[PDB]
């Protein structure tokens, strides 16, 4: 999920992106 | 502003500015 | 604080606060 | 829809919780 990709390791905008409708 | 550690608020502010008229979903604990 | 006028970045942040580890959906234009 | 309802007029609980996962 979103805070064991994006909080605890680092982000990406590929990550980020994934999450917009 | 994206290649970093995001928590909290600020995780839902890059998903706020990234995303912009599209809106987004924030689920944590999934 | 929730009964006001909620525009932009202050809505996320009302939505994160209120959701919590529930997460929320933030879909502006529909 | 959340825009309308909580930013053009004014924003309640109930509707904020609507949106909640």
């Amino acid at each position: 999920g979103i805070v064991e990709q994006c909080c605890a390791s680092v982000c990406s905008l590929y990550q980020l992106e994934n999450y917009c409708n | 502003f994206v290649n970093q550690h995001l928590c909290g608020s600020h995780l839902v502010e890059a998903l706020y500015l990234v995303c912009g008229e599209r809106g987004f979903f924030y689920t944590p604990k999934a």
